């Protein structure tokens, strides 16, 4: 089994997950929804469609009464049509920024870091984390990620499937559901991203590398320990293999974000901090 | 500060 130190290790782990992650976003309303309704900037938008492309998702909203919401986005076409379901999202997002960081806090071996470091880290893990959450809902059997009475389906486009895995957002979350992991290698594998050793500002490298090869190690001896089939042999290894593929699409994902940020503003407040969006 | 420049997050971690 797993030393007494580990098995507290996943224990206080699991017990961050629980107390702030709103699996059911039972917690998440009062949020925006879509209404009713040269050369260098040029290219700009080019990227943007480009950027905005096969994120593209339908809404669903379920009510209390039986009652069903739907919301189809517009096909690519003009301008701003693009851009209809981004305050929503900002505001999805920012919900789930929000419970990210009471995640990192209650963590004791987050609080004894210096809060200089403890903002380098959230700030250079909340997107990972939040991916790893959102991962949990995701029906990979049909493309939606269903988040209690609301639903996000993806709109099929071009090429179809092997067209869609173009997009590394898209293919991190079906691979990684492929995986079928338990809750404790999703929150452990939160806790690795969250204390990644080389985000840009950290201060006590030494130390979170240790924490970081701390939590590294539980995952791989709870993986024995629990999965033994010669099947499962690797399994630490795929994982890890995914968060360097998360850590990349991470990256981007800011890039991406910054440039719709540029044409069309819409970050939230604490979206610009995590992002660093400028002004 | 790079805790002057996170006003909310910053204020979020204490509470
Ligand atoms: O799986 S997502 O993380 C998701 C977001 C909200 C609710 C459920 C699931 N992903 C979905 C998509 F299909 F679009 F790929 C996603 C990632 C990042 C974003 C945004 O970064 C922002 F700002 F809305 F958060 C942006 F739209 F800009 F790309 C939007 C959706």
């Amino acid at each position: 089994g797993l030393t007494e130190e580990q098995r507290m290790m996943i224990r206080e782990l699991m017990d961050a997950q629980m107390k702030t992650f709103d699996t059911t976003f039972s917690h998440f309303k009062n949020f925006r929804l879509p209404g009713v309704l040269s050369r260098e900037e040029a290219a700009k938008w080019s990227q943007v469609r480009k950027d905005l492309c096969s994120l593209k998702v339908s809404l669903q909203l379920r009510g209390e009464d039986g009652s069903v919401w739907n919301y189809k986005p517009p096909a690519d076409s003009g301008g701003k049509e693009i851009f209809s379901l981004l305050p929503h999202m900002a505001d999805m997002s920012t919900y789930m920024f929000k419970g990210i960081i009471s995640f990192a806090k209650v963590i004791s071996y987050f609080r004894d870091l210096p809060i200089e470091d403890q903002i380098s880290l959230l700030k250079g893990a909340a997107f990972e984390l939040s991916q790893l959450r959102f991962n949990t809902v995701f029906n990979a059997e049909t493309g939606t990620w269903e988040c209690g009475r609301l639903s996000y389906c993806l709109e099929d486009t071009a090429g179809g499937f092997q067209q869609l895995l173009l997009e590394p957002m898209l293919k991190f979350h079906y691979m990684l559901k492929k995986l079928q992991l338990h809750e404790e290698e999703y929150v452990l594998m939160q806790a690795i991203s969250l204390f990644s050793p080389d985000r840009p500002g950290v201060l006590q490298h030494r130390v979170v590398d240790q924490l970081q090869e701390q939590f590294a190690i539980t995952l791989k001896s709870y993986i024995e320990c629990n999965r033994p089939q010669p099947a499962h042999r690797f399994l630490f290894l795929k994982i890890m293999a995914m968060l360097t593929e998360l850590r990349s699409i991470n990256a981007q994902h800011t890039q991406r974000l910054l440039r719709i940020q540029d044409i069309h503003p819409f970050a939230t407040p604490l979206m610009q901090e995590l992002f660093g969006i400028t002004g | 500060s790079l805790t002057e420049r996170h006003k909310i997050l910053h204020r979020l971690l204490q509470e």
